[PDB]
């Protein structure tokens, strides 16, 4: 029985501390808010059901964002990839001594 | 998900495991209890440590103290098992599993 | 790293005061010299039960006040917050509880240590 | 009266507890009395760890300082003089 | 006298803050360019790398999203070599 | 070269708990009229080293009775964690700049204790297991009042990290402001180091020299060598915490030349307690502490709470 | 321990399934439980038994590894949609486990085997406020992750619960063994349906609470256990007796009783959702459920186990403390049923 | 398939004075060099994108560099007496050294002419001008899914009312 | 890189390998010392040093004392060494050569089949920037606690003053 006695008095008590967003103290960005935000923007009078539809891609993105599931795989990829290059191929000199300390 | 976290799952899973194989005295069981908790506090920790998700950054803390005070209650209860034996779990009154 | 670092050395240094205990006087041990004391005449028996509720009966209050302090640990950052009146209460409340709580454990008799 | 008497008998018994209570319901009691609690709050508000961004302009507004330091926004020379 | 010398250093702590908020725009703006330039040259390196596969769309963002992002300092630090990444992550809570 | 630097603090410390040792036989043997030691010295001095050398070269039995290993790691522990204390102390300049280091100071003050119990408990003895036992109850009855205690005096400085709280006293000194917490800190610091009047641990004529017996002679080194390395730093830390100097930054060395002096003239007080009274029992030790200190330590902790509003007095650190 | 301190601990496992009840987000939910726990051991500990410590301690051991299992499924749910709010959980391996936890929580079996042995050990105040107020927290929220909730899953142990809770309840003498396997089997009804319809749930809850309340306060009019010593009643006070034959068949839900009531919802809304077969299996097992509620009306009230002599004197006094609740649990556990269109005020 | 700025258009010749000497003029610095600056990062909070807002992002560079340019020429010897005294510290602590900032402070006040901003007033948040739109939508998104009906008429008597099983009314 | 992180988890497991078997609960209670000091330097790594400080103060530095009392209270003549048993040394080995298979999945490189994926390489490649002012997220997100979270501060302070309450009425019923 969810009783939500919390939100008809309005005490709001609990629901602060719900959500990646939703106000922190001075400000802090939230790592994902981005996709978050759009995502519960996205989430109202569709309520529940339907949601887990439509708004489908967002939360995908979303989720993308919690874990950098998938960049990890391709990454991942990448450099398993360049050890079969690796005497095929130098690589980069500048890594080494390149301008990036010049570059600040 | 990174490695390190299925490691920490996974030393969950062995402080359940540990409680469940369960055996003698039972105070064994009160400290496997506890590294369970102990496990879940880390994984929760590093977790909100990860996204910047800074209002959570109080519950660890509260986790690890409700947690902590069900296990002091725990102690005494062994101490009433404990005041009328000299405890082991092979003693059990009740009947019907 | 730092302080990994120091952590390695203390220990290691003292492994090594150990080691140099043991693997040096090179002289004889042999049985009843590595009996152990008992003042004199031998122990009636191995150490057993010395039990009593004593012990819990507070050592357990300590452990649910060291999970207090714990919470009272955040309070020299908390005072910085922007507002103090929506805090202070609370600043107070806990250690009211705390006092709150001895005070309970202070007249039921509970608390005779020892 | 015969209540204060029995503060004698405390003082007289127990007064490490005696202090205690009275420093510790002091500490209670007193703050809400002191004005400079009013400025002690306001001084974390003029403390900035964020930073204060900018705002487009539209039509005046206009108590807004469009900088350099016009003197539109707040005054902080109040503190300054504390 | 804790009052007076606590007020006081809270003074000069505020005009501090001025200090640095005077001085962060122009680093927003380097670690800007540096990023992009970091992200373009690992990209370029992608395209050297994974050329050889004959299935792979270089430098695709795994996302639907349109937006930015600012990328996980790991990818942006793709290649670069151990004692750069040492410097990049750890650098700071290791340092004393 | 941060190893030279870490090896030039291990050192020199050891060399100061050896002296330690001697010039606690010296004033508390000038407390008795009775001349400390001397013959050897000439003024003593070459003693220490001499005692050391008279303990690694006796025999250290390893007892039939007790398990080997918990026998061992204890003692190796306390050396450890003793040592390990004292990296991030402000002279002026932190070894290290733990951003939150005073709460170490608090973590390894409290695994101390814990070498202690198996200390006690590999030893078998009978006297090992009750001395033990009785240690761990005053140890960690005075750990509670002491953080909360330490805890009141920090709200004021700012923040936990250490270097401010030189910056915080920059005149008046923290000990005008709140020197009552400065005395429980004294005494939690005279019995969590287990000293003069909260005697236990050792026990002695109560216990035989408690928990410690059954060790010998390198493992009894490493106790006695770890008990007084605590005392000279819960020393040295009251000293910086509750002292402050003048530090111009272009002579640090300056600073250091008054620091020992405002440590040292802590240390040699816990002997001139030692000369002066007798130890309290295990029942009215964790009766005073229950019963009294603690309720002052709470009041006092609302009021100092309380301060910082009240006065608008609140410190700068974020 | 005096009233004073009594009433405030059992107030405060009000308040700490109050708090279940009020609060979103998770953390405060499993603080509810948290909370509950605390205040839950200490109340079965009164009178103090050898018996009743173990048995005190087989309640916290399982609550407590229940406990933990739910907190570790909410983490893993956080770690995988990061989230805090009720709603569905977004990760079956984690929702798996919050189910399991919670039907440790409930005492489901195969989960089962600690609720007919606590309440062996405990007095059948504790007893029939363990049988009752315990029961609502988990399911309190369990309707609020109904949307998401692997049907296979916990249907299985709604069956599973029916038979267990049938098989053992043949075989006991002693009531409140039997009253253990009363309550572990009406379980299976209300978390049977659960995935279908919440309402039918609760509307069964009401019922159950109710009649566990006519019963111990039945048993505690009349401080009867084992079942013999429950045989002697019927000539001292012999109402009361013939007053638990008929709370006990509404607990076996003869048609005209209120008791028929949940089941016959419960088999309308399984029906809807086809499923024709498992509300046929588990309406044949409730009759298994039924008989030993025959049995225990045969030791009681429909005949006459030999009175003992020593019984006269207990005529001349009357029962006294009388418990003002009592009636109307009775009447409407029972007579309730031409009442039934009234649930949809649970909507 | 990311769009990016080449490597070369992002390029500018780079501010490279140390943090210590940076931060003994910065103070100044704010309150000189402002409209490019707060143009800037009002450009960079409304689009998030980088990119948009890099072009600002070098014509700050090249407004500090003018800055210390009018530095150089005159005040200089007590700047470098100023820095120097700071940069010792490793806190950066302004209240170290101080009175170098007389020398400093007053030697622009006079010969560069312009006073130095109180402790009280950067921190305000400053009204800006710009004739760039503010963007359509900076999380570029999507749709709106479309919401439910909240669709109501009135509560006409339930047609037989309780309509389950044999109830009547 | 040093793969320190990872490696602390390893060791950390493997403390709970020794741990959750079951030899004398004094030794256990070594095992989660080693677990102990193990966390808190893992949670180190990511910075959020408070908290890492918190469980290698209020945990290590409370509980397993007064699990060092309870051993007093049970101990029992012999307690057995993880060498002592054959179910529980067998139990030892049997955590080692799991975790180890773990390992050499990390070796294999390849996202964990067990359970539910992981992802695989190192744990520096979540990390995002850690850019902020003169505070640490930490600092002020656990300052929060008080101003901002007023609540949970009601039903913890309730909760450790009605559990003070029932050790008392566990207690003093003998
Ligand atoms: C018997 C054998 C005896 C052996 C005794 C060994 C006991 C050692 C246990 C001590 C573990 C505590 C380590 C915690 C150190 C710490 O907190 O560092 C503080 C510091 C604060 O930094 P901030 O100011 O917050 O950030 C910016 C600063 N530049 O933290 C850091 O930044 C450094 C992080 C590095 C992580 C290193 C952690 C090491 C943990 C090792 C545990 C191993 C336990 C094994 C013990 C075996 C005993 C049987
Ligand atoms: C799978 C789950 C589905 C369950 C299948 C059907 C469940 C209905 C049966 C439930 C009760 C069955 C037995 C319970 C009680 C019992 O075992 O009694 C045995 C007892 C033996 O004596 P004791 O008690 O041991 O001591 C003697 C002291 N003088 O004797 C009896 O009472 C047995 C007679 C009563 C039970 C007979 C019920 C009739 C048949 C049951 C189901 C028939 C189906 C109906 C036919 C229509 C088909 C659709």
């Amino acid at each position: 029985p969810f009783f939500d006695v919390q939100k008809r008095l309005g005490l709001d008590l609990d629901r602060w501390m719900t959500i990646q967003s939703a106000e922190q103290p001075h400000k802090i960005p939230g790592r994902c808010h981005a996709f978050e935000k759009e995502w519960i923007e996205c989430a109202h009078g569709i309520g529940g059901i339907r949601a887990e539809k439509e708004c489908k891609i967002e939360f995908d993105d979303f989720v993308e964002c919690l874990l950098r599931q998938k960049t990890m795989k391709r990454l991942s990829a990448i450099k398993r990839q360049r050890d079969k290059l690796i005497k095929e191929g130098k690589y980069t000199p500048p890594p080494h001594h390149l301008g990036k300390e010049d570059p600040r | 998900m990174p490695l390190v976290y299925m490691n920490i799952i996974m030393a969950f899973a062995i402080a359940l495991a540990g409680l469940l194989m369960y055996r003698s005295h039972l105070m064994s069981s009160l400290l496997c209890l506890e590294g369970m908790m102990l496990s879940l506090f880390i994984m929760s920790t590093l977790i909100i440590l990860n996204t910047h998700f800074t209002l959570a950054n109080m519950m660890p803390i509260i986790l690890l103290v409700f947690a902590a005070c069900e296990a002091a209650l725990g102690l005494s209860l062994l101490v009433m098992v404990s005041n009328t034996y000299g405890t082991d779990y092979v003693q059990n009154l009740n009947l019907l599993q | 790293m730092n302080i990994m670092l120091t952590l390695l050395t203390n220990v290691t240094l003292a492994s090594l005061l150990v080691l140099i205990a043991f693997w040096l006087p090179q002289l004889n041990a042999y049985s009843e010299k590595t009996s152990p004391y008992e003042c004199g005449f031998d122990p009636m028996g191995s150490a057993r039960l010395p039990f009593s509720m004593k012990f819990f009966l507070v050592a357990i209050t300590f452990l649910l006040f060291d999970l207090e302090i714990a919470l009272l640990l955040p309070l020299p950052w908390a005072s910085q917050t922007n507002n103090l009146k929506t805090m202070l209460t609370m600043a107070l409340f806990l250690l009211i509880l705390l006092a709150a709580s001895l005070a309970y454990e202070w007249t039921q008799k509970g608390l005779e240590w020892a | 009266g015969r209540i204060a008497s029995f503060l004698k008998n405390a003082w007289a018994k127990e007064p490490v507890l005696v202090a205690s209570f009275a420093i510790g319901g002091l500490a209670i009691i007193l703050p809400s009395l002191s004005p400079y609690t009013n400025y002690a709050i306001r001084i974390n508000r003029a403390t900035p760890y964020n930073y204060p961004v900018p705002l487009r302009d539209d039509g005046n507004m206009p108590d807004v300082p469009s900088h350099p330091q016009d003197p539109q926004g707040p005054s902080l020379e109040w503190l300054k003089n504390l | 006298s804790m009052m007076k010398w606590n007020r006081e250093r809270r003074r000069l702590q505020i005009e501090d803050f001025e200090a640095r908020i005077a001085l962060m725009p122009l680093f927003q703006a380097e670690k800007d360019r540096r990023v992009l330039q970091m992200l373009r040259e690992n990209l370029e390196e992608e395209a050297i790398i994974m050329k050889d596969v004959p299935d792979w769309k270089v430098g695709e963002s795994v996302f639907h999203t349109t937006r930015w992002v600012t990328p996980m300092m790991g990818e942006l630090y793709g290649l670069r070599t151990n004692e750069e990444i040492l410097s990049a992550t750890y650098g700071f809570i290791w340092y004393t | 070269m941060f190893m030279i630097n870490i090896l030039s603090l291990i050192i020199p410390i050891l060399l100061a708990v050896a002296f330690l040792t001697l010039v606690e036989r010296k004033v508390l043997g000038y407390m008795q009229l009775r001349k400390g030691p001397n013959v050897v010295g000439p003024y003593g001095l070459l003693q220490p080293i001499a005692d050391a050398l008279k303990l690694f070269t006796k025999e250290p039995l390893r007892p039939a009775t007790s398990s080997i290993s918990m026998f061992i790691i204890a003692p190796i522990l306390a050396l450890s964690l003793a040592l390990t204390m004292w990296v991030p102390l402000p002279m002026p300049y932190p070894l290290i700049n733990m951003n939150l280091g005073v709460l170490f100071m608090l973590a390894m003050s409290s695994l101390a204790v814990y070498s202690i119990l198996w200390s006690g408990w590999a030893s078998n003895s009978k006297y090992a297991l009750i001395g033990a036992l009785r240690a761990v109850a005053q140890t960690i009855s005075y750990e509670v009042t002491l953080a909360i205690i330490l805890l009141s005096v920090l709200l004021m400085n700012g923040s936990y990290t250490l270097s401010t709280l030189i910056t915080t006293q920059e005149h008046i000194w923290m000990i005008f402001t709140s020197w009552p917490l400065a005395m429980m800190w004294f005494i939690s610091t005279l019995a969590e180091t287990n000293r003069a009047p909260f005697d236990l641990t050792e026990g002695e004529s109560e216990l035989v020299s408690g928990f410690n017996v059954e060790y010998a002679a390198g493992p009894f080194a490493m106790f006695f060598m770890a008990e007084y390395a605590n005392i000279i730093m819960m020393n040295a830390f009251t000293a910086i915490l509750f002292l402050g100097a003048s530090h111009d930054p272009h002579t640090p060395e300056l600073y250091t030349i008054n620091f020992v002096l405002k440590t040292l003239a802590l240390t040699i007080t816990f002997l001139w307690i030692r000369a002066s009274y007798p130890r309290f029992r295990y029942d009215q030790l964790m009766h005073l502490l229950w019963k009294s200190f603690l309720p002052l330590t709470l009041a006092l902790c609302m009021w100092h709470i309380s301060l910082p509003i009240m006065t608008a007095s609140i410190p700068p650190q974020s | 321990m005096n009233p004073i301190i009594y009433t405030t601990l059992i107030m405060t496992v009000m308040s700490g399934t109050m708090l279940v009840m009020i609060s979103s987000h998770w953390l405060l939910i499993w603080i509810g439980f948290e909370m509950n726990l605390l205040a839950m051991i200490p109340v079965l500990m009164k009178n103090f038994n050898p018996r009743a410590t173990e048995a005190a301690t087989k309640y916290f051991l399982t609550q407590a590894t229940a406990s933990m299992m739910l907190m570790m499924a909410i983490i893993i749910n956080l770690l995988y949609s990061g989230q805090w709010t009720i709603t569905k959980m977004f990760n079956p391996v984690a929702m798996t486990m919050m189910t399991m936890a919670l039907a440790m929580k409930l005492g489901l079996s195969p989960f089962h085997f600690w609720v007919p042995e606590v309440t062996q050990g405990i007095s059948l105040q504790a007893g029939l406020l363990l049988l009752t107020w315990q029961k609502l927290a988990p399911l309190s929220v369990l309707c609020q992750i109904s949307q998401s909730i692997n049907p296979n899953l916990m249907l299985t142990m709604a069956m599973l619960s029916i038979l267990i809770g049938g098989w053992g309840g043949l075989n006991q003498t002693q009531l409140r063994k039997i009253m253990a396997y009363s309550s572990i089997a009406h379980m299976g009804w209300m978390t049977a349906v659960l995935p279908y319809n919440t309402t039918m749930t609760i509307l069964n809850l009401l019922i159950y609470i109710t009649m566990t309340l006519a019963m111990f306060m039945l048993l505690i009019h009349s401080s009867a256990t084992t079942t013999l010593s429950l045989s002697h009643t019927w000539n001292k006070m012999p109402v009361i007796t013939s007053l638990m034959m008929v709370t006990l068949l509404s607990m076996g839900g003869l048609p005209p009783l209120s008791g028929f009531m949940p089941k016959w919802m419960i088999i309308q809304e399984m029906t809807k959702n086809e499923s024709i077969i498992m509300p046929t299996l588990m309406a044949m097992t409730a009759l298994l459920n039924l008989y030993f509620y025959m049995r225990l009306a045969y030791s009681s009230s429909l005949t006459m186990f030999p009175s003992t002599n020593n019984m006269k004197m207990k005529w001349q006094f009357e029962h006294t403390k009388q418990m003002k609740l009592l009636p109307t649990m009775i009447v409407l556990s029972t007579l309730v049923l031409p009442m039934t269109p009234a649930l949809s005020s649970l909507n | 398939i990311v769009e990016l700025p080449t490597l070369e258009d992002l390029k500018v010749q780079e501010v490279k004075v140390s943090s210590s000497v940076l931060k003994a003029a910065a103070h100044h610095y704010g309150a000189q060099c402002d409209k490019p600056n707060k143009e800037f990062m009002l450009c960079r909070w409304e689009e998030k994108d980088p990119r948009r807002c890099l072009e600002e992002g070098k014509l700050v560079n090249q407004c500090a560099l003018d800055f210390f340019r009018q530095i150089k020429r005159h005040c200089a010897e007590p700047f470098t007496e100023y820095w120097t005294c700071i940069d010792y510290s490793g806190l950066q602590l302004f209240r170290h050294c101080r009175k170098q900032q007389a020398k400093f402070d007053e030697c622009v006040l006079d010969k560069l002419g312009w006073v130095r901003p109180d402790l009280g007033e950067l921190s305000k948040v400053t009204k800006v001008k710009t004739d760039r739109p503010l963007p359509e939508n900076p999380y570029h998104s999507r749709a709106r899914p479309e919401p439910n009906p909240e669709a109501e008429g009135d509560l006409k008597p339930a047609k037989h009312g309780s309509r389950l099983f044999f109830w009547t009314m | 890189t040093m793969y320190i992180a990872f490696i602390l988890s390893t060791i950390f497991v493997i403390g709970f390998v020794g741990f959750s078997s079951k030899p004398s609960p004094i030794y256990g209670g070594l095992g989660l010392i080693v677990s102990g000091g193990v966390g808190c330097g893992i949670v180190l790594n990511f910075g959020g040093s408070f908290l890492g400080l918190m469980v290698f103060l209020i945990y290590l530095g409370g509980m397993l004392v007064v699990f060092g009392y309870t051993t007093a209270m049970a101990t029992e003549m012999y307690p057995e060494v993880w060498v002592s048993n054959k179910t529980v040394f067998g139990a030892f080995v049997s955590g080692l050569m799991m975790e180890f298979c773990m390992v050499y999945y990390a070796l294999k490189e390849e996202e964990v089949e067990i359970i539910f994926k992981f992802n695989g390489l190192g744990d520096w490649v979540i990390y995002d920037t850690g850019d902020s002012g003169f505070f640490s997220e930490e600092a002020m997100g656990i300052a929060a606690l008080y101003s901002y979270g007023t609540w949970l501060v009601i039903v913890t302070g309730w909760s450790l003053l009605i559990g003070v309450v029932v050790i008392m009425e566990i207690t003093r019923g003998n």
